[PDB]
């Protein structure tokens, strides 16, 4: 049990930032 | 967190608080990497040159909580040290190379909806994740300039390429560190700052959609200066010893 938050991955739910992360990706 | 913004609840659970129990004061952050096992920066417990050498008994630990003031009563917990482990080549004297340690709770924590451990990089985590230009996270309760937040600080910076760190500064870096934050050139800014170390830099794998700690918040010259980067502890680059002294005898 770790990494995964239950108020956001565990719900299917996004903070409101981390898609800054994911597009970094590219 | 200098230039950072209010983490929402439940935003980073695995955020941990290392405070002074007497008298009371918060000395630097930390991250929950399992139920009994808290990950922070070794300069945190252990910096002769600032008169710093604590022991288990000296310290606590607060988890779950997202606010300073007050007390979210059956959110939060306080945990007590039973440890202290620093790593053996931490070196203090020159560049804080290998600025990590390790704190096992004297009871384990129980996980919550606010309460949840941060994973360690694998090899292939790491391999992927760790490129110049790939964005982490940096959270922390330390100092919003070179100024003390209500709510705990977060600010997602790019890593940055090795040679650029190095130009970057006098210090002599290692392998065990990593530099991460905008250039000047890229508009927005942001970087931890005192306070902050301890904190964890986390990304998340877009592979199984968890989040990974990478670094740990180290050093830095001043905070959120242009041509300035922060500088952050290799988890990756010291897994062995952390493996080493959580699976022991
Ligand atoms: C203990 C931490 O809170 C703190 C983090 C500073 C982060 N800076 C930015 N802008 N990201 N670390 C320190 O304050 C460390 C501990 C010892 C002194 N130090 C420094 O960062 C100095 N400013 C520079 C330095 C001195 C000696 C060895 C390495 C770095
Ligand atoms: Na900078």
């Amino acid at each position: 049990d770790c990494g995964l938050r239950p108020l956001f991955e565990k719900k299917s739910l996004e903070d409101k930032t981390e898609r800054e992360l994911l597009e970094s990706y590219i | 967190i200098v230039e950072g913004s209010d983490a929402e609840i439940g935003m980073s659970p695995w955020q941990v608080m290392l405070f002074r129990k007497s008298p009371q004061e918060l000395l630097c952050g930390a991250s929950l990497i399992s139920d009994r096992w808290v990950l922070t920066a070794a300069h945190c417990l252990l910096y002769p040159p600032w008169d710093k050498n604590f022991t288990e008994n000296d310290l606590l630990v607060r988890i779950g909580k997202h606010s300073r003031t007050r007390y979210e009563r059956n959110i939060e917990k306080i945990s007590m040290l039973e440890k202290i482990y620093i790593h053996p080549r931490y070196n203090w004297r020159e560049n804080l190379d290998r600025d990590i340690a390790l704190m096992k709770l004297k009871k384990p924590v129980a996980f919550s909806d606010y309460i949840h451990p941060v994973c360690l990089p694998d090899r292939e985590t790491a391999a992927s994740l760790l490129q110049a230009g790939y964005k982490g996270r940096v959270t922390g309760w330390g100092n919003l300039k070179e100024g003390q937040p209500s709510v705990l600080q977060v600010v997602n910076l790019p890593i940055v390429e090795r040679p650029v760190c190095k130009d970057s500064t006098r210090i002599r870096i290692t392998d065990n560190m990593f530099c991460a934050g905008y250039k000047p050139d890229e508009g927005k800014r942001g970087d931890a700052c005192e306070g902050d170390s301890g904190g964890p830099f986390v990304m998340k794998s877009p592979f199984n959609n968890r989040w990974y700690q990478m670094g740990i918040v180290s050093w830095g010259e001043g905070c959120d200066r242009d041509g300035k980067f922060g500088f952050y502890t290799h988890v990756f680059r010291l897994k062995k010893w952390i493996q080493k002294v959580i699976d022991q005898f």
